[PDB]
RNA sequence: UAAGAUAUCAGAGGAAAGUCCUCUGAUCAAACAUGCGCUUCCAAUAGUAGAAGGACGUUAAGCAUUUAUCAUUGAACUAGUUCAUUGAAGUCAUUGAUGCAAACUCCUUGGUCACACACGGCGCGGAAGGCGUGUUUGCUGACGUUCCAUUCCCUUGUUUCAAUCAUUGGUUAACUGAUUUUUGGGGCCCUUUGUUUCUUCUGCCUGGAGAAGUUUGACACCAAAUAUUGGUGUUAGGGGAGCUGGGGCCUUUCAAAAUUUUGGAAGGUCUUGGUAGGAACGGGUGGAUCUUAUAAUUUUUGAUUUAU
């Protein structure tokens, strides 16, 4: 007999066709997709809970850090850190899904953009994506002049929310 | 065919049949030669034989000759009790 | 057991190395499960493109204990 | 990666990253045209039958093949086996045992409990038609009853009715036995 | 018959398997497998000096040797000792077998009885 | 170094840092996974080691040192038509002991999920 | 055998070949079937002195694979796990 | 891909030959216990160390070497060499590759345990084997069906001293030992890094706290499309009572043999393990192994000792 073992369940009629068939099922495909994103994010969250081996601390050290004196430090309520954890969870979310992609939004009128950046139709890479508009064909006749009232202006650069006020308060020159 | 088919069938290819040298070489103690892959050979006498050729030998005297740059020596090593792969020979003769 | 699923390759040009050094290039036609595949059109690549290069036959046919590659110059 | 033409969508296809390409090193081995195994196998030579007799001066005797006497033994007792039985078929028209009227009217009875006796044969088989004889048959080495007997109706058409009647029906109990009948065979 | 199943009553004996490259074991045998597999114990894996004024050895061999990670740094000669060697039928040669067993006992398959004691 | 257990075959030491040996003298060098009929073995963490030509006059019979020219290949599935013999290197990270308090914790765990789905799948 | 059976769990992710002639290719696996051979798309070929080319669709008798370096997620898939508790089947 | 099988041997018994089945021996194996003056290993604090393994790290363009296409046509040329043109293929590299060696830096691992600073063992562990007895079992695991099953308490910084309080025992109100409550003092740890990492909720470094809960359940987390459904994982550690298994020892009772040895029953003492599932039975049940199809190109019955 034949089983898939991240559903869990048994074939009912086990021919090599009914297995294809659930192979590239949707919900099967669902369950393997969703099985792989948990085994991920376990590796990361059960951190590595090192053991520790605590030394005889030495008669010289334990006089030279006794004068020293004892820093404060700081503990969350419960309410505070769980949600400060989701904060800082969903942050590393966000730099997964960066992907700064600035320069292709600077050539965009260029002679060759058609056949770089489509990426449906490059050479390396485009006879795979066909499988699975702005065609390869597009020349520098239309468009002749960027500039006229078509381009949009650069989106500033960003800046980090925690350090916002750390920037000059008033521009140099006065903007429209 | 049957598992009973088979045993008959395996009487017949080593009494009648091109195995039948080796199995009338240990029946009658006949001393035969044997040529391995190795390109050495070995002068022995068979106790037991099987389906994929290989066997137990005893009073083995294995012959091995070697040559680097045409100069020639023929070592003779001797083992009393061996057990031979079967895949490695070649040919079997068996002596007069 | 099961045959190899060369489906999507046949009657496409096909260059596949044969042993070690030699290189077989023809049109497949046709396979079998030990993957003993034969071709019309066949022609012998060296490292001298026209000169070295001979027409083999017609039809040849190549025992899969040969075959280590053979990928489709093709779509 | 870009296209992953892959079942999944572009979060997990990203998610199994493959390691770097493996790093190229020089091979050690032999390439694949030039590998064989060792050619040039110097064949088994007329010198080489030459040296035979140091071998077989040395080793004039070769040592007993006592595994195979294993072999011999159990085989020719099986012959022996077929002879003892060659003794038995020899020796039925004489038994005197099986030795009165018509083998047609003679019932074989068999099976039948050891702890039967020829009264009990008797109720039973007379069931079918008049009985002309009975006998059970005891071992003549020492008289344990054998399982089997021998009944002669005054008919073979009441012999052949008993027949079918208390042997096809499963065997006839008697006692506590499953009794097949057949006819005399012997 | 197999007389592989001859090998496996042949269990906790010192031993000599040879292989195909050429490199000798010698060692204490355990269980062997169907396809003879033979997986030894206290091993002592090495190769002869073909002499012949300097003929150069095995060079695949030599290096298969190092690689166990039993080849102590002070071996003069080419020997590596370690514990537990499993090694892939194929490759046996022959096995060298010791002198002191008897085969009469041994070479009596069971099977091959089994099937004339019950026809 | 480390004793193996004497009558241990491949079947027992799963997780044991395994040193494999291929016929071409190149070395694998991992955590076993899986094994098969015909041997070919899953290793986890394994570097292929190799003795370049340049160093292998060095092996010739006269403490030696040897320049080991390694890459790592992590989680590969070999192949048995190629393997000579293997060698055990290292023991696995977790006790005896605690590989026996996994696996009831884990063959409880087993048990729990499947009378948690065929309650599920009964009613609903 | 899991060996094999891992070898169908990478389908469509980047793999690597080690052919015993000694070639080594890497690109994304299309197929497989039950003797370790594979149809790899869009792949790097390296040829065993050295000498790097791209092509497009490759096939490679099983027989002369010597290993594969499959993607390291799979290591906890759930060929893996030794004690597993399958449901009763479903009656034929 | 299929079929078959689930240790072997020997004896007695049931339905002259063999098969089937059953209890009695031997051998073999697994699991579990449990021993051996058994074997090996388990890191400074009386100090700023060190052992094993790495670095796909640096010094470093180190030092020492050797390498950068072939064919066709003309000119000059010695009697090979350079220049220009035409064709063929062409991993990248020359700060390379190959050999030699050092220094430094950094990473992962552990009993950084207890007692002692003392002129070739028999401290308490843990890890890894070897060897020996005993019990169970004879491939192993879910599942169903009838049955046998059937507990608690304290603790989650730790240790030590002092103060008092309570309880129990010894002896002539007093003394002593054990245990518990409130405070104070001292020692060590807090990386527990989400400040105890068994959950949830409250909460903290001038403190180690408080509330609720513990498996047909609860909690955490991930995935969506417009609350729901589908997935992965957590549910712990320490001590004591009970209850029960195994081990050694002691005394008593009994049977055999010639005061002793061997076996069985009970009580006492030391030590060690378990403490919620277990038995029978049942299936067109799962997986393991074994034999044969299978020595005929895809693994194991030889094309890698480079060989004439």
């Amino acid at each position: 007999r034949y089983y898939c073992e991240y559903c869990h369940s048994y074939l009912t009629h086990d021919t090599l066709s009914v297995r294809k068939s659930h192979l590239v099922g949707k919900n099967h495909l669902r369950i393997t997709a969703d099985y792989y994103r948990n085994k991920a994010r376990d590796i990361i969250n059960k951190h590595n809970h090192k053991r520790r081996h605590i030394g005889k601390r030495g008669r010289k050290e334990r006089e030279n850090s006794s004068q020293n004196e004892t820093l404060k430090v700081t503990c969350l309520s419960n309410k505070e850190k769980r949600h400060i954890m989701h904060v800082k969870k969903m942050n590393q979310k966000e730099l997964a899904q960066t992907s700064i992609d600035t320069l292709k939004l600077l050539y965009d009128g260029s002679p060759g953009y058609s056949k770089v950046f489509v990426d449906a139709n490059r050479f390396d890479i485009g006879d795979l994506v066909k499988a699975s508009s702005r065609s390869r064909d597009e020349t520098c006749e239309s468009n002749p002049f960027p500039r006229l009232n078509n381009p949009k202006k650069l989106e500033p650069p960003k800046i980090l929310s925690q350090w916002s006020n750390t920037i000059p308060k008033t521009s140099i020159f006065y903007s429209v | 065919l049957s598992r009973a088919e088979l045993e008959e069938l395996e009487e017949f290819e080593f009494k009648h049949g091109p195995m039948s040298l080796i199995n009338d070489a240990m029946v009658t103690r006949t001393p035969v030669i044997i040529s391995l892959r190795n390109n050495h050979k070995i002068i022995a006498r068979v106790k037991a034989f099987d389906r994929h050729c290989n066997m137990v030998l005893e009073n083995v005297k294995e012959l091995w000759t070697e040559k680097k740059g045409k100069n020639v020596i023929n070592r003779e090593r001797f083992i009393s009790k061996l057990f031979l792969r079967g895949d490695s020979v070649i040919v079997v003769l068996k002596t007069p | 057991v099961s045959t190899p699923e060369l489906k999507k390759y046949m009657d496409k040009k096909i260059l596949l190395n044969i042993n070690g050094s030699r290189k077989v290039a023809g049109i497949l036609r046709g396979y079998d499960i030990f993957l003993n595949v034969v071709l019309d059109d066949a022609m012998e690549i060296n490292g001298e493109d026209p000169a070295n290069n001979h027409q083999l036959g017609l039809q040849t046919v190549i025992r899969g204990n040969s075959i280590i590659s053979l990928e489709a110059l093709d779509a | 990666m870009n296209y992953n033409l892959s079942k999944y969508p572009d979060d997990v296809s990203r998610l199994f990253k493959p390691r770097p390409p493996l790093s190229y090193k020089r091979p050690t081995d032999y390439p694949y045209a030039k590998r064989q195994t060792n050619p040039n196998i110097t064949g088994v030579a007329n010198l080489l039958s030459t040296s035979l007799k140091h071998y077989m001066e040395e080793f004039p005797e070769g040592s007993p093949n006592n595994h195979l006497q294993r072999y011999e033994d159990i085989k020719l007792s099986k012959i022996k086996n077929a002879q003892l039985l060659d003794r038995r078929l020899q020796n039925p028209n004489v038994d005197p045992h099986i030795k009165d009227t018509d083998p047609y009217r003679t019932i074989f009875i068999g099976r039948l409990p050891y702890d039967l006796d020829e009264i009990e044969l008797q109720k039973y088989f007379v069931k079918f038609g008049e009985i002309e004889k009975i006998r059970i048959v005891k071992d003549k080495i020492t008289q344990k009853s054998k399982g089997y007997a021998f009944i002669v109706f005054k008919d073979p058409i009441s012999s052949k009715m008993a027949f079918k009647e208390i042997g096809v029906h499963r065997g006839i109990q008697i006692k506590d036995r499953i009794c097949i009948v057949d006819i005399e065979r012997g | 018959m197999k007389l592989v199943n001859f090998l496996k009553k042949l269990r906790n004996e010192q031993v000599t398997i040879e292989l195909k490259n050429g490199t000798t074991v010698w060692g204490t045998l355990q269980s062997v497998s169907p396809q003879m597999n033979a997986i030894l114990t206290d091993v002592k894996l090495t190769l002869p000096q073909p002499r012949l004024n300097k003929l150069n050895s095995n060079g695949i061999a030599m290096a298969s040797l190092y690689l166990t990670g039993g080849q102590q740094p002070t071996a003069s000669d080419n020997i590596a000792s370690l514990q537990y060697i499993n090694i892939r039928g194929n490759t046996i040669r022959q096995i060298i077998l010791p002198d002191s067993l008897n085969l009469d006992s041994l070479l009596v398959d069971q099977k091959q009885l089994n099937s004339l004691r019950r026809s | 170094k480390i004793q193996v257990a004497h009558s241990s075959r491949l079947a027992n030491l799963i997780d044991y840092k395994l040193r494999v040996l291929t016929q071409d003298g190149r070395v694998y060098i991992g955590q076993l996974m899986a094994f098969d009929k015909h041997m070919n073995l899953v290793l986890n963490e394994c570097i292929e080691e190799r003795v370049p030509k340049t160093q292998l006059d060095k092996l010739r019979p006269r403490t030696l040192n040897i320049k080991v020219e390694k890459r790592v290949l992590g989680l590969t599935i070999l192949r048995g038509e190629q393997i000579l013999s293997t060698v055990v290197e290292d023991k696995p990270l977790l006790s005896k002991k605690e590989r026996l308090v996994r696996d009831k914790k884990e063959k409880k765990q087993a048990q729990k999920q499947t009378k948690l789905r065929k309650e599920k799948e009964k009613k609903p | 055998g899991i060996p094999v059976k891992l070898l169908n769990e990478a389908q469509g992710h980047i793999v690597s070949l080690e052919l015993t002639t000694g070639a080594t290719y890497r690109g994304k696996l299309v197929e497989s079937e039950d003797s370790m051979n594979v149809q790899l798309r869009d792949v790097i070929a390296t040829e065993p002195q050295g000498a790097v080319t791209h092509m497009d669709q490759i096939f490679v008798r099983g027989s002369q694979i010597k290993f594969i370096v499959v993607p390291d997620l799979l290591k906890n898939a759930p060929l893996f796990k030794k004690n597993s508790s399958r449901p009763m089947p479903p009656i034929r």
